[PDB]
């Protein structure tokens, strides 16, 4: 009973995600603020 | 059909879609098909498999106990045993069946038919018990199948808002279709969650507590049958047969 | 009330309002309608369908016990169980009635009544045991309905976010303003966990740790009642007592 | 309905990393076992309680007029060997709780047999759901680090999860379903050893036959 | 509930990373009102208002 | 680091936990966790190997030269539970009489130690939920400036502090403490333990050989 | 797979757990821990069958030779527990003190493995919170320059490979290792429960036939 807070913490954190997915989807992405995180991470992962 | 019942499921229903009426919803808005073949079917059938069909057989009975209306019967009860010892301390064992001879408590009357044939003390209450936990067993076997449901279903719920996700992040760029996949989502997160906790769990907390009161009454007549055996005075019968009581 | 339950709710008041207004915001943006109706409509609607009505009009005494102040006056009693043996020793077990005429404590009452009536040691010990059997199972069925309570308020907050959310998102009808619409939709959250974990659960931990520092007064009686049977010595008699004091 | 539901690379690894996980979690001998399990899971009851009670009843009468002596008719070997050895513990020589304790350590080996079946079922269905959360982390890792165009974060992502559905759902529908009708089963066979150690005991006592229906019955649903 | 749920903890940890690169992923792109318009009618005749 | 410090995260969730423990226990208790951390973080000098060979030198003392003789040994002996022990069987109290009034003792020693474990347990129960009350309370602000992707980046991240409060405070410090205090307790509820079998033992007369052999099962 | 090491994220999940453990328990404990795992994967060299015999003969010699001549059948026989509770029956001690001497260490035995896998356990159980702690610190850090500063990929790293870490860790090495302890534990305690019934029933001089078939209880 000392694990209460991650079944409810859980819905919280979902029930964001599904709502900012859904307000990222009718909005678009300026290439260039894609392009210096996507860069940046491949060679950051170690790729 | 039980009185606490009745005002829980009303104010249950007047909470939860009175207050989203208020602010303007509508009842068929929260009605999506998948969502419930997820979230029940997936449940129903967590509940097939985890249990054999000779018990799935028996939630009519469960139901039964848990919306029994309630009964005083054990003040009556007490009065009959009190009266029964009486007779024991004044009279022939003969009175002891006569008098007992049409009693409505079978378990009651067979006790009292246990000692009036003269069998010892501690074979008695060997024979007694035995019946008591077969019925706390019943209740017991009862109640575990509604803990299961309660305990399967919110994760059929997990089961429903991925399986929701996986549709709406597969139309990202198509606006047109996001609206319908989306509301999977959410609704599948709120059928697990309520049937669980509105539903399954307290149904399960409602059999056992009758259950606890049904075990009681029992363990009272076998504190009664044995003080008829024992031959113990009225008063002393009524102290100890009143701890049971309240 | 209760002096660290006092305390504890002005530190949770000042914490929890002292925390929102220092970060910015104003209470009256912390209040809503529908939220509060639906996280405690539903968890009295929970609480209701769970136990039968008998149980629900004692939750009052449930308060009572909880917020008791801490009179027990256990090393008082003490010196009366010691000295109540040295009448037996000194005058015999029928001199015991006149010390006993008018002793607040009838737990105490009791037990040296049925020892001068000169029952078997065994037979005390039964009798006394099923009022103190009784008293342990009372206080658990009254921290029953606050743990329930308990485990259901966290998921109602669940089910009015996702019904505040569903209403907003359903009716969108308006202009990229959706920040403050949405945001209010997580009030009931927080009306969930807070009413869980600052008011159910800590009651029902309060009240099991009154009732099992009244069972330990009990049980001390109890082997104060045995010890004048036996004929103990003084200095055995309030060596065994004190292992009940902290 | 089935839209690109199926993909190997997610399931090898909630499988594979659930089988691996049970392989260190237990020794050898144990995993030899899990045939028996799943047999015990699913197989008919066909009880016939309902009969041993009526032979365990019938043999009573014998005793209290045939001496235990003519009580070796059971030697005709019911079918039911704890009942044959019972009671070729209460043809002399013996003791009642003597009797009593060698019964009832085969009903306590008895139980801890199909505990020990049912614990790898419990176990399997709990690493099962962790595994899928490995699964799909493993695979975001993979996509977020080799991102081509925004375009196609979405489809990727949505392969990705399925590891977690894969997971989950094994455990609240496989998995942790048959490890409560193991368990399940295991609490009716249990309570008919009980039954007939009432049976053994009873008849060594030699009671009145009526009461051995008393305390019989009390067993049977 | 028993220990058959631990997997929650990892779960919460797995939707929270998530959350993570969503929420990040939008914060660098403004929103075109057109698609805003389409979902707000999308999700509309769903929920029913 | 003065960027993942705060002031209002901090009085959120360990004032919310101060507020939850102290409703949630009698004032009476709540006085006892300093003699609980007393108990947890007490230096290891323990001497249950000194006491297991007075223990076998008083029987031997028993079974030569009477009992009486015991009297004089447990006068100046330190451990209080033992020398009562020796003072119940000197005073030639019968044996299922000396394990009752010695059994008292532990089992008010096992349940002292329970009762401060408790308040650890319950801390680090409350203090996640803590963590998520004050996560919320900083979302529903923020959610306001959604409009501007400017500031919901940075606002969002302090917002979350709360959370890294509520579980680094239980699962490093209050639940580890509980631990500890439980770990602490069986040990010395053990030594209790052999205590009473030396006592027992001294008043059945078994010979030294036996004394060592049962005690020894009692030791690592 | 050279893109699966991360120096801050093993730092913050196995840095953590190891923090939460010594805080958990006295370092005796910690020092026992290689034995732990000596008894998870040590071969099953399970020769119950081979005991089974052995307490079978003194039996049979028990009844026809007399109880003293049952000294010279264990005198060097290699199971120390069957050569002490042989030895206590030839010494002549009554019953139910045999039993009270046996079963000490038994109990012993029990608590010992016990001791054991609780530290494993424990392990498992902090671990994937530390796998929180290490997400969360992450997008405190992501959120905090959401500039595409060019920096974000590195520490959505981290956040990633922290949540591997703490929930691989735990249900792969830990809490597999936990589960195989207990299990060998009960195979040990088992066959330690089977030598005793044989020394009772020795004692008792109980035939053949009654000792084959009580003792054929524990074995499968």
């Amino acid at each position: 009973p000392h694990d209460r807070w991650m079944i409810t913490y859980a819905d919280l954190i979902t029930l964001l995600l599904i709502f900012f997915v859904m307000m990222y989807a009718m909005s678009r992405l300026d290439a260039s603020k894609y392009e210096e995180v996507t860069s940046s991470l491949q060679t950051t992962f170690q790729s | 059909m039980d009185i606490a019942t009745l005002i829980g499921l009303i104010a249950g229903a007047v909470a939860i879609i009175g207050g989203f009426l208020w602010e303007g919803g509508q009842i068929t808005g929260l009605f999506q098909g998948t969502a419930a073949l997820i979230v029940f079917g997936g449940t129903i059938a967590a509940v097939l498999i985890s249990y054999p069909m000779h018990r799935i057989r028996t939630l009519p009975a469960g139901i039964k106990l848990a919306f029994k209306p309630n009964r005083s019967e054990v003040n009556e009860w007490l009065e009959d045993i009190v009266e029964m010892s009486m007779v024991a301390r004044r009279e022939g064992v003969l009175a002891l069946e006569q008098k007992v001879l049409d009693h409505p408590n079978i378990f009651l009357r067979e006790g009292i038919q246990l000692v009036v044939d003269g069998t010892d003390q501690p074979i008695v209450r060997q024979i007694m018990e035995l019946d008591i936990d077969a019925k706390e067993q019943e209740h017991d076997n009862y109640a575990k199948l509604f803990e299961s449901a309660g305990s399967y279903a919110p994760t059929m719920g997990i089961i429903g808002t991925v399986m929701g996700l996986i549709q709406v992040l597969g139309h990202l760029t198509d606006p047109s279709q996001l609206g319908p996949s989306i509301a999977v989502a959410f609704i599948a997160t709120l059928y697990g969650v309520a049937s669980a906790n509105l539903i399954f769990l307290p149904i399960a907390s409602k059999i056992r507590a009758k259950s606890a009161e049904e075990i009681l009454v029992m363990e009272m007549i076998l504190e009664g049958v044995l003080s008829v055996q024992n031959g113990d005075n009225a008063l002393l019968v009524r102290k100890k047969l009143n701890t049971y009581i309240t």
